[PDB]
């Protein structure tokens, strides 16, 4: 037998996260930009959630990068921004949502390289 | 102790800012000539409810809502501020 | 090694060392990279 | 109606005529492998990696170049297609050098990745390999040309995007070599983009060489502040250190390019940094101190002054959060002398109307214009990506460009009307023949450079230019809601400061010299101690010790744009925000927090304690400042043009000369680039 | 073909036939049935059907899955019901395996399957411990693997790898104490995924 | 190529050395700073340039499969030598 | 918006369980202090119990309340059966943790975190 619940889903109290790492964090919800060094687009399909970057300092002994941020490496993956937003809301994180950038359709014509009277004519091949 | 700056916020297309848009189109130039060295910062932004901000000496501020105001009410709200000294 | 001597190299230690832990010859770790950020040094003369 | 039906592995897709096979595949989420093809360059068709079988056709077609025909079924995964890819990959790797461990491309290499995904897993090449000699094309791009695969992307980018026809191919066949033939340096403000578009490690970043591998870098999406274009970037960091800057695609701003200053000046962030608060000692020398002590000294002076006795100057890299915090603090002592370094005429409407000081047409709108008039600007060096958008329209739309000012090389041919400001009056009056071009244009665009407004007759020039833009709009020669008047800014902080109500230029300070002066990253030297009373108390807040710092009484180390989440408004009026890539060094602090902390110690606590609260404050002052990535249109050009006429200024006889006439002037313009050893190498390279 | 795993069509057909058999007999609960290309049969069910479906497979004469090989959970944060509950069962009579899957979220109890398999006792305690899925009517549900008083469910995808707290002996209080985690060397995140698609057969529609 | 600083600390081949006011050099008090004294930059410079009769030469570092991946070095320029990117050996086209 | 309950069908039923759990914890503190030979007082232990309950006073979802009670009962069981050691009980008090400053200025002086 089911019951009726109208409260906004909030699980912050039963996840065990320290209060500091709920209230003071800013989740970033976005589709990663294509790495400009490569033409492949397979890393731009899904939505990601990452958190604000915090201090890294040099370990006195070795010079290694030390951190006190337990979420420094946390990156979550989502099928849609709605799924990402829903996950952020129920976990109590404030977030920013960046709309997906999709390359616009380009008009390509190999023949334009040899135009009779247009600047598109290429001087070399 | 008096006025330091006026700011007018409005939307470019929403009907609620229609009276403010008329005021700017028809009255801002005359108002600017009268108050030449008073900053009247008009800042349009889509889908904001119109508002009139007044900043007085030492950083005190007041805001009056202009939603669904006529161009005349906008004039009146402007005069209520150009003579107030909060 | 008396029948199959090792290959000689200029850089190979000619003098083997045993475990030096606990002695003044012990290894002490440290960062081998130089300072990453240079601070601005204010002028040595007055002008305020 | 117009669309035709094709099939991608049996899946129907409707595409416009002229769509290539490769573009049709990308409509159903299939990325055809490629090397020579780049969607922003002209089609080449030489690598042959894109060969794909068309059902019932015996010959594979180059998908990047072949227009799709109605009813074609493109088999992107057939055995014929796979064997074609394997064969081409085999030829590509036959002479390629076994360089991956020493090659900086390794780990983000399209040759490696497409070899893994589409090539065979072994070699049957039993011969010796080709070896090619390396070319020296300057201090930014390292060439290891044995790795080149002759894709000609670099050649096409240099010719079409950068408008520089220096790269080509010499020789023939297997010995064909990409280069300059002669010893020659590829110094263009967009040169570094060939590193990105080169699919292999043939062209690599010299400053970046050997320092990192792609998999270990952290990517922070951020914004550029080297100019006012607002190019989107990615800051690569590793273990708390900035390693390089990369373009981040944004179709309406920089596309996928960045200027060389944006790309290579980041090394200035590791030099001459302000890491500790400093105060003058009894001997008159700057000495390190605590935050408590430095702010107590500043708060003490602030409490003892009021009104005109306190002033502030904002520099070119200051963010909006700091700009409004400082404005609020000075307002609480009843000061309104909040100034910027970049002048803008306050005559008429001044900064009351946003349309007065914005690039109203937007950057993307240049692709719609049919005539562009440039006045008193060198956009190539003031806004390299804006100038690249003009060239793109010049190349593809046959745009007509006219210029008033010095005949600088713009990488495209334009009509030079002269450098005399009188030409504006002649054009406005119909005497000049080019006024007929503006009348017959359906979408004219008049762009006045902010550098021209730094003259003493700036108001007159702005009035004259606005008069021209008004003659066209009033004449109904244009279309619907097409904005004609434009201001091209070159300073990252300028538009946000104008939105917030700052006073453009330091004229107010020269009128009423203050007793206390805040230099918020102000490093242009517009106001020196010669212009201030003898006992003036100067506070410098910034991230670099450059011009302002050595004359201050108190130094407050702030954060650079890589070290804070801060708001910048580009020349269009688009608000964008950076993200923290690394934290500020030493004891440096976020710039708005310094002012918020100072306000508390001085008894005038500001009403915001967090980044989101200070951003709510920005919305109170200017709602558009929190609409990130949005371009809020500005209207009322007609009211502004009315106020422009009622007061008359005279043009000076000086010709319009931009501050940057040659590439040597491009590299060092702010405190970060002045501190960059890479930019110094660029400056030396082009002057020697 | 020496390097390619050989297919087994006969086992694929048998498992497919049995998968329909189960779906026909328990339509009330079965939502999806699939057989993988390496011949493993999965029954996806509504969570209400855990006990009836598991009981049927254990007891029915043509099933006889008498052994619960394993019981575990998978966290998929993008799903409304983030937790997938996986039962792996073995039939000695018919020398076969079957996988039964259901779902739940952070607040919806699942019926404990201890009545069907006594093996489920500790597996469900581990699922509660590591994922925070509550099982109703469990004889003794409590943490099993984590420290006493440990806060959180480590195997959730949003729980950080190194946790939130770390331990050391403090001489002043003469005991082991827990303090917020600080690492001398931060774990170095690597971005390994190639920007190029590897497996066309699994491409998702745009 | 070990050189010492004014404080006396040996300078490593990566140029590392603690500066005068650096507290971190307290770690060496009563112990020692481990420094390798066979500087590879000085050792490779002692190797003679190899004269060859072709425009292109291949290097695998010596030892066949015990060396490094085999690379081909172009020797067309006469201003400088061809240097192996892996092992630092130098080559020159004779005459 | 129709969901399967855990134990409670509404907040009133849920709050009964909360009160019952609080009574059990309240009565257990004196035994815990003696059994674990704690140096805190019975009042401190009960003040800590109240503080732990009070921080969840804003919950209005009966399913969340049920889980909090479920987890609270598990924690109580670990204490009564002495599965916890002294270190585990004393972790509630953060004795070795230095006072984290709260006001804007204090945080500004020490670092960058908000
Ligand atoms: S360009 Fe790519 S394939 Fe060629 S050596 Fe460099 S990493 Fe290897
Ligand atoms: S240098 Fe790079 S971009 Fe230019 S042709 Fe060679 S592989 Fe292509
Ligand atoms: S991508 Fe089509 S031939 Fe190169
Ligand atoms: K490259
Ligand atoms: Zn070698």
């Amino acid at each position: 037998q089911l019951i009726t619940v109208d409260e906004k889903l909030d699980i912050t109290t039963i996840t065990g996260v320290p209060e500091e790492h709920i209230k003071t964090r800013k989740a970033r919800i976005f589709v990663p930009a294509r790495n400009n060094m490569q033409s492949g687009v397979n890393n731009t399909k899904k939505w990601k959630m990452e958190f604000d970057t915090r201090e890294r300092w040099e370990n006195p002994l070795m010079g290694w990068a030390s951190t006190a941020d337990p979420l420094s490496n946390l990156v979550l993956t989502f099928s849609t921004k709605e799924d990402a937003v829903a996950f952020a809301e129920k976990n109590g994180w404030s977030y920013d949502v960046e709309e997906r950038k999709v390359p616009k359709p380009k008009s390509k014509s190999y023949g334009a390289n040899f135009s009779w009277n247009k600047r598109t004519r290429v001087s070399t091949k | 102790l008096g006025l330091r700056e006026i700011r007018i916020h409005l939307c470019q297309r929403s009907p609620g800012s229609q009276g403010v848009r008329d005021f700017i189109e028809k009255r801002y130039v005359e108002l600017k000539k009268a108050n030449p060295d008073l900053p009247i910062l008009i800042r349009e932004c889509s889908d904001v409810q119109p508002k009139l901000w007044a900043r007085y000496a030492f950083g005190q501020e007041k805001n009056v809502s202009l939603n669904n105001f006529s161009a005349d009410q906008v004039t009146r709200a402007l005069e209520n501020v150009l003579s107030s000294k909060a | 090694p008396t029948v199959k001597p090792p290959t000689a190299r200029k850089f190979i230690w000619t003098n083997h060392k045993f475990n030096l832990s606990g002695t003044p010859q012990q290894y002490v770790p440290y960062s081998t990279t130089r300072k990453k950020i240079q601070e601005w040094v204010p002028p040595s003369t007055p002008y305020k | 109606s117009n669309l035709i039906e094709v099939f991608v592995d049996g899946q129907s897709v409707m595409v416009e005529p002229g769509t290539t096979v490769l573009q049709a595949c990308e409509k159903v989420g299939m990325q055809i492998p490629r090397f020579c093809y780049h969607e922003r360059l002209s089609v080449a068709g030489n690598c042959r990696m894109c060969l794909v079988e068309i059902e019932k056709a015996p010959k594979v077609v180059a998908a990047c170049a072949m227009p799709v025909m109605k009813g074609w079924n493109i088999l992107t995964n057939s055995e014929k297609t796979k064997k074609a890819r394997e064969g081409v990959m085999e030829f590509l790797l036959a002479n390629h050098p076994l360089d991956c461990p020493i090659c900086d491309q390794g780990g983000e290499c399209d040759l490696q990745d497409q070899s893994m995904m589409f090539g065979s897993d072994r070699s049957r090449f039993l011969e010796g390999k080709r070896a090619v000699e390396d070319k020296n094309i300057g201090p930014l791009v390292k060439t290891i040309m044995t790795r080149c695969i002759q894709c000609t992307r670099c050649i096409r980018f240099a010719s079409e995007i950068a408008g520089v026809d220096d790269l080509g191919t010499t020789g023939r066949g297997n010995d064909m070599q990409v280069g300059t033939y002669i010893e020659k340096m590829f110094m263009s403000e967009l040169s570094g983009n060939i590193i990105d578009i080169c699919p292999v490690g043939a062209l690599t970043s010299k400053p970046y060489a050997f320092t990192a591998r792609p998999w270990e870098t952290r990517k922070t999406e951020s914004i550029d502040v080297m100019d006012a274009v607002g190019s989107n970037i990615v800051v690569s960091t590793r273990t708390g250190e900035v390693m390089r800057i990369l373009p981040r695609m944004h179709e309406d701003i920089n596309e996928e390019w960045i200027s060389d200053k944006t790309r290579f000046a980041y090394d200035g962030l590791k030099r001459q940094r302000l890491t500790e608060p400093m105060v003058r000692n009894e001997k008159g020398l700057l000495t390190h101190t605590t935050w408590e002590d430095a702010l107590s000294r500043v708060a003490g002076m602030l409490q003892s002054f009021q009104g005109n006795d306190v002033a502030a100057i904002a520099g070119g890299l200051v963010d909006a959060e700091a700009l409004i915090a400082l404005k609020d603090l000075l307002n609480r002592v009843d000061s309104d002398t909040l100034c910027t370094e970049e002048v803008f005429p306050t005559a008429g409407a001044g900064t009351d109307l946003r349309s007065n000081y914005l690039l109203n047409t937007t950057i993307a709108g240049v692709e719609e214009a049919d005539v562009v008039l440039l006045v008193g600007t060198n956009p190539r060096f003031e806004a390299p990506l804006f100038n690249a958008r003009i060239r793109k329209s010049w190349l593809h739309n046959d745009l007509k460009v006219a210029l008033i000012g010095s005949p600088v090389d713009l990488t495209y041919r334009y009509d030079h009307l002269g450098d005399s400001p009188k030409i504006l009056q002649d054009i406005a009056s119909g005497s000049h023949p080019f006024s007929q071009v503006l009348q017959e244009a359906k979408k004219p665009m008049v762009i006045l450079g902010s550098s021209a407004l730094q003259r003493n007759d700036g108001a007159a020039i702005l009035a004259a230019v606005s008069n021209i833009a008004q003659k066209i709009r009033t004449s109904s020669g244009v279309t619907g809601d097409w904005k004609v008047m434009n201001i091209l800014h070159r300073i990252a902080s300028q538009v946000a400061a104008l939105d917030l109500g700052y006073k453009p230029g330091v004229e107010a300070i020269q009128k009423n010299p203050p007793k206390m002066l805040f230099l918020l990253g102000a490093d242009g030297g517009c106001i020196t101690r010669q212009d201030l009373p003898k006992d003036c108390f100067i506070v410098y807040q910034g991230h670099h010790g450059d011009v302002g710092a050595p004359i201050a009484d108190v130094i407050l180390p702030g954060a650079a744009y890589t070290e804070k989440s801060a708001t910048y408004v580009n020349t269009e009026g688009r608000a964008q925000q950076t993200k923290v890539a690394v934290t500020p060094p030493g004891l440096a602090r976020e710039d708005w927090k310094i002012i918020r902390a100072l306000s508390e110690i001085a008894g005038m606590t500001l009403p915001y304690d967090t980044l989101d609260q200070v951003r709510n404050r920005l919305e109170e002052v200017s709602p558009n400042l929190v609409r990130y990535d949005d371009v809020e249109g500005a209207n009322y050009f007609q009211q502004a043009s009315e106020l422009s006429k009622l007061v008359n200024q005279q043009l000076l006889a000086d010709p319009l000369v931009p501050p940057q006439l040659t590439i040597k002037d491009f590299y060092m313009t702010d405190s970060i680039s002045r501190a960059s050893q890479t930019m110094a190498k660029c400056v030396k390279a082009v002057t020697e | 073909r020496p390097t390619v795993r050989p297919r087994n069509d006969v086992a694929h057909k048998q498992l497919s036939a049995f998968g329909e058999y189960v779906a026909e007999i328990l339509p009330k609960y079965v939502q999806q049935v699939q057989v993988s290309c390496f011949n493993e049969l999965e029954i996806c069910i509504h969570p209400d059907g855990v006990i009836p479906v598991l009981t049927f497979l254990r007891d029915h004469s043509n099933a006889q899955f008498k052994s619960l090989a394993d019981l575990t959970a998978v966290d998929i944060p993008t799903r409304q019901n983030r937790f997938e509950i996986v039962y792996n069962l073995l039939s000695l009579r018919f020398n076969s395996r079957i996988r039964v899957k259901t779902y739940t979220d952070e607040l919806t109890p699942i019926e404990s399957s201890v009545p069907v398999y006594k093996a489920a006792n500790w597996y469900e305690r581990e699922i509660w411990d590591m994922f925070g899925v509550f099982f109703a009517n469990h004889p003794d549900l409590r943490r099993i693997l984590t420290d006493y008083g440990f806060e959180g469910h480590p195997f959730r995808k949003d729980f950080p790898l190194s946790g939130y707290v770390e331990l050391r002996y403090d001489d002043e209080v003469k005991r082991v104490v827990a303090e917020p985690v600080e690492l001398a060397q931060e774990f170095r995140k690597f971005d390994l995924n190639s920007p190029w698609e590897a497996f066309p057969a699994y491409r998702q529609p745009p | 190529g070990v050189r010492t600083s004014p404080t006396g600390e040996k300078v490593t081949h990566t140029g590392q050395v603690y500066d005068d006011g650096d507290y971190r050099k307290v770690r060496f008090v009563g112990r020692q700073k481990e420094v390798n004294e066979n500087f590879a930059i000085d050792l490779i410079a002692e190797q003679p340039v190899s004269q060859v009769g072709s425009r292109v030469i291949s290097c695998d570092g010596g030892g066949g499969a015990l060396g490094h991946p085999r690379v081909y070095i172009n020797l067309d320029k006469e201003t400088k030598t061809g240097t192996c990117g892996y092992c630092g050996l130098q080559f020159r086209q004779q005459h | 918006t129709s969901v399967k309950p855990i134990f409670s069908r509404d907040m009133n039923e849920a709050k009964r369980r909360v009160r019952e759990l609080y009574r059990a914890w309240y009565r257990e503190v004196p035994n815990t202090v003696h059994l674990f030979q704690l140096d805190i007082s019975v009042k401190q232990g009960r003040d800590k119990v109240r503080e732990m309950f009070k921080k969840n006073a804003h919950i209005t979802d009966p399913r969340v309340v049920d889980l909090l009670v479920i987890k609270g009962k598990m924690e109580l069981e670990e204490t009564i059966k002495v599965w916890k050691q002294r270190t585990h009980v004393m972790r509630f008090f953060h004795e070795t943790e230095a006072p984290r400053p709260k006001d804007f200025l204090s945080k500004f002086y020490v670092g960058h975190d908000p």
